[PDB]
RNA sequence: GCCCCAGGCGGUAGGGGAGCGUUCCCGAUGCCGAUGAAGGCCGACCCGCGAGGGCGGCUGGAGGUAAGGGAAGUGC
RNA sequence: GUGGAGCCUGGGAGUGAGGGCGCGAGCGAUAACGUCCGCGUCCGAGCGCGGGAACAACCGAGACCGCCAGCUAAGGCCCCC
RNA sequence: CGUGAGGGAAAGGUGAAAAGAACCCCGGGAGGGGAGUGAAAUAGAGCCUGAAACCGUGGGCUUACAAGCAGUCACGGCCCCGGGGGUUGUGGCGUGCCUAUUGAAGCAUGAGCCGGCGACUCACGGUCGUGGGCGAGCUUAAGCCGUUGAGGCGGAGGC
């Protein structure tokens, strides 16, 4: 359905290609919320009135002191006292449904693809592990740098030779995710990563 | 021109010395000098030193005619109170505020 | 479609019902708990089901 | 994340206080007393909006009643006349005529007793 | 020559060359309007009954404004009832062009 | 059919809806910023119904951060 | 009889100290700003508005807002007003 | 602080650089004024900014026959900015706020004022609704594999 450009020394081939023809933006929204959620450290800690380092001794008697009634200074109402309902060690991860993750991933790829910002690649004959290699390639490959592009492939000589690029986002094919696909204007993949993509939406 | 001297951090009640300083506001310099010299008030001394000091500043530093000098405007800001404890009856303690005062004198050459 | 275009469906997400934030919210001074009573106290009632 | 009060509380207090400029004593200095006095000033503003109309109507009936009594008839008689006389001019413009147009208002009384 | 007219359920004494705010009329700025004249006050002091028969004033609208923000703020006591409410009553600023007999 | 038609609009407990603002994540290797950020003081100026927002003036001297979403130690 | 009417199905409630007034009763002393009920109303929650001088429930009347417009309600029209 | 076991504080910030103010003057000194350093010194060490409470100092209005929950409406006067802003002399109206109450202006409770902290959450289950996915199917946990912010596998198990 989505005829995909394929750069190579043999010119520009294409693919058909099968993708979800319709984009459901709410779904990609939910999936991105998933990825961002589950990668939170959740290290926000506090100290309740039992966790705080004070004592349990009543500061002054209940009655006849004139002062207002209080228990321990560690209570949440004293400056220095513990916090009520403060954040605790909390896991924000959660299992988003697999059909939803896979489906939404395919829908992101359909977004950048059907919007022309997808570019599979057959090979990286230019790049050989040095950055300027990948630069002169990419400009040679029809790229300026204004398009933050998601580069996906299994060639560590390529990814390693293009990490330092600010406008390039490195990924091996396994790390393909909806979030990074939305982060980038244009998307680029190797045909092998194309295959693992297909198998990942099998 | 206006000269000015300031007794910054004068250990004395501000409210007390304000009564003194409010007695020489708008006076000629000689007048205020004499009035200070014979006013039965502890603050009158500090007002005196600040007064003459302001005269020296008006003469040497700002170079004003000492004859036309008068107290154009003076006042007493309050300073950092020194908190001390007064042991009161039955164990309880008070906290007296040994108040410090800032004195400001401001001199002009009255004309005519 | 970039990230700023990602929005949940209208109503897919929803605010909470924050209480004790004054009279303007209408949920103020009581957190809906009404006036005095065992149910209004912190911790609340016993098992209402039983 | 913690969200301390920061700047919100201070800005709100300064809002209320700028509303409270010109109030006696702490009512223009303390945010609390300022708030309270602003409540009373709000209800007063409302009720006195609803009041001022009745008030000026009272003034209008007063002045009109005087000017009409300078021509023999009283307020109720004049009103009854103009009402019968098929005239719709209201208490405000009647008053302003009686103070400004003794001859025009005089003509109004003319049609007024003319109503009888 | 003045005259009392009516607009927005109100009665205004007016004279030519006068800027007069009224209710928010429906008329483009620069447009002109003839008005119901309650009474012609002047030499031929004719009394509109209830309106002057052939007379009516002409006034080109100067433009629609919004009154100063009246801050209507109700408050009940001991009930947690506070109602702050901005407000700006629109108006039609006018100029008395003339008074047609 | 954004506008017109009719009707309604006191309000506690309470139920519901709709927004404002605070800290922090994405936007952001971005953008604003010494020609001055945040912050403070001031405005009779503009926006909003309001929560508030701009904008302006002075202080301040170095951070701030959009649209659009998310998460709360969120409004005294 | 189209009404912020009705019914059903679900979620969330609060309320479960009421009070005054009228009427019909009990108790009481045919006393109580009393108590206890029924019918109703108002307040509660309408200490928003006019009158009753002042006054929650008595009389009028249900406060979306603005207007330096008009007509009335109870109540008033000798001055305050 | 407590015999003691034990309780338990407050308290950060100049400046890029001390360049930390020589020296003069007043002063017993302190402190101050000059000078000087400095981008800046109301950045001067009691030091980033510096709010409010509070305190005073100058100016504008106003006030000594006068009644008041402090306001609000009108009018007038004055002053200021150029139609507005400040003050209120008069007249009208007007029983603080919160809670708790049938009922509070209440002579019921709380609060001296200001500034800051301060209270409906989280987890895991259930139930209702809802936004989406799939649908007589739905769906994974532990763990495994990967990056080291990348996810996938994992059907055990549950409904």
């Amino acid at each position: 359905v989505y005829q995909i450009p394929v750069l190579s020394p043999s010119g520009r081939r294409e693919l058909a290609a099968d993708l979800p023809a319709e984009i459901n933006p709410h779904l990609l929204w939910e999936v991105v919320r998933w990825q961002l959620a589950k990668r939170r450290r959740g290290t926000a800690s506090t100290k309740t009135r039992g966790e705080v380092a004070y004592s349990g001794r009543k500061i002054w008697p209940q009655k006849h002191t004139g002062r207002a009634r209080h228990g321990d200074i560690g209570a949440p109402i004293f400056v220095g006292g513990g916090v009520v309902f403060g954040p605790k060690p909390r896991d924000y991860s959660y299992t988003l449904p697999k059909k939803v993750r896979k489906k939404g991933l395919a829908m992101a790829v359909a977004d950048r693809a059907r919007e022309g910002k997808l570019l599979l690649v057959e090979a990286f004959a230019g790049v050989n592990g040095k950055t300027k290699e990948f630069l002169a390639w990419a400009k040679e490959a029809g790229l300026d740098g204004s398009e933050s592009v998601l580069l996906v492939t299994g060639n560590e000589l390529v990814r390693r030779a293009a990490r330092n690029l600010p406008w390039v986002v490195t990924l091996a094919p396994e790390g393909l995710n909806v979030y990074d696909i939305v982060r980038t204007e244009r998307l680029v993949m190797d045909l092998d990563a194309w295959e693992v993509f297909q198998n990942r939406i099998g | 021109m206006e000269a000015k001297a300031i007794a910054r951090y004068v250990r004395i009640s501000p409210r007390k010395v304000r009564l003194v300083v409010d007695l020489i506001r708008g006076k000629s310099l000689e007048e205020a000098r004499n009035i200070l010299r014979y006013t039965n008030k502890r603050g009158a001394y500090f007002v005196a030193k600040v007064l003459e000091s302001a005269a020296a500043n008006a003469v040497n530093n700002h170079d004003m005619l000492e004859d036309r000098l008068y107290v154009k405007a003076a006042y007493v800001d309050e300073g950092p109170a020194l908190k001390r404890v007064l042991p009161r009856a039955r164990g309880r303690a008070d906290i007296i505020k040994k108040r410090t005062s800032h004195i400001t004198v401001i001199l002009g050459e009255k004309h005519g | 479609m970039k990230l700023s275009d990602l929005r949940p469906n209208p109503g897919a997400n929803k605010r909470r019902k924050r209480v004790g934030r004054g009279p303007g919210s209408g949920h103020g001074k009581t957190a809906t708990r009404g006036h005095k009573g065992q149910k209004s106290r912190s911790g609340g009632l016993k098992d209402p089901r039983r | 994340p913690r969200a301390k009060t920061g700047v919100v509380r201070r800005r709100k207090h300064k809002k209320i206080l700028k509303l409270a400029k010109g109030y006696w004593g702490l009512r223009s200095k303390s945010f609390r007393k300022a708030r309270e006095t602003l409540f009373a000033a709000g209800n007063y503003a409302y009720a006195h909006r609803k009041r001022r109309k009745r008030d000026f109507r009272r003034l209008w009936i007063v002045r009109i009643n005087a000017a009409c009594r300078q021509h023999g008839l009283n307020y109720s008689t004049f009103i009854h006349g103009l009402k019968k006389a098929g005239i719709e001019v209201d208490r405000k413009n009647l008053a302003d005529l009686a103070v400004r147009e003794p001859q025009v208002f005089a003509e109004l009384v003319e049609r007024a007793k003319a109503a009888q | 020559m003045f005259a009392i007219v009516k607009t927005g359920g109100k009665q205004y004494r007016v004279e030519p060359g006068l800027k007069l705010r009224v209710e928010k009329l429906d008329a483009e700025p620069g447009a002109t309007v003839e008005l119901p004249v309650l009474l012609l006050g002047g030499e031929k002091t004719v009394v509109g009954t209830p309106v002057v028969e052939g007379a009516s004033v002409v006034a080109e609208v100067l433009g629609h404004g919004r009154g100063k923000k009246i801050l209507v703020s109700k408050f009940k006591a001991k009930v947690q009832y506070r109602r702050k409410k901005g407000h700006r009553q629109p108006y039609t600023e006018l100029l008395i062009k003339e008074i047609r007999g």
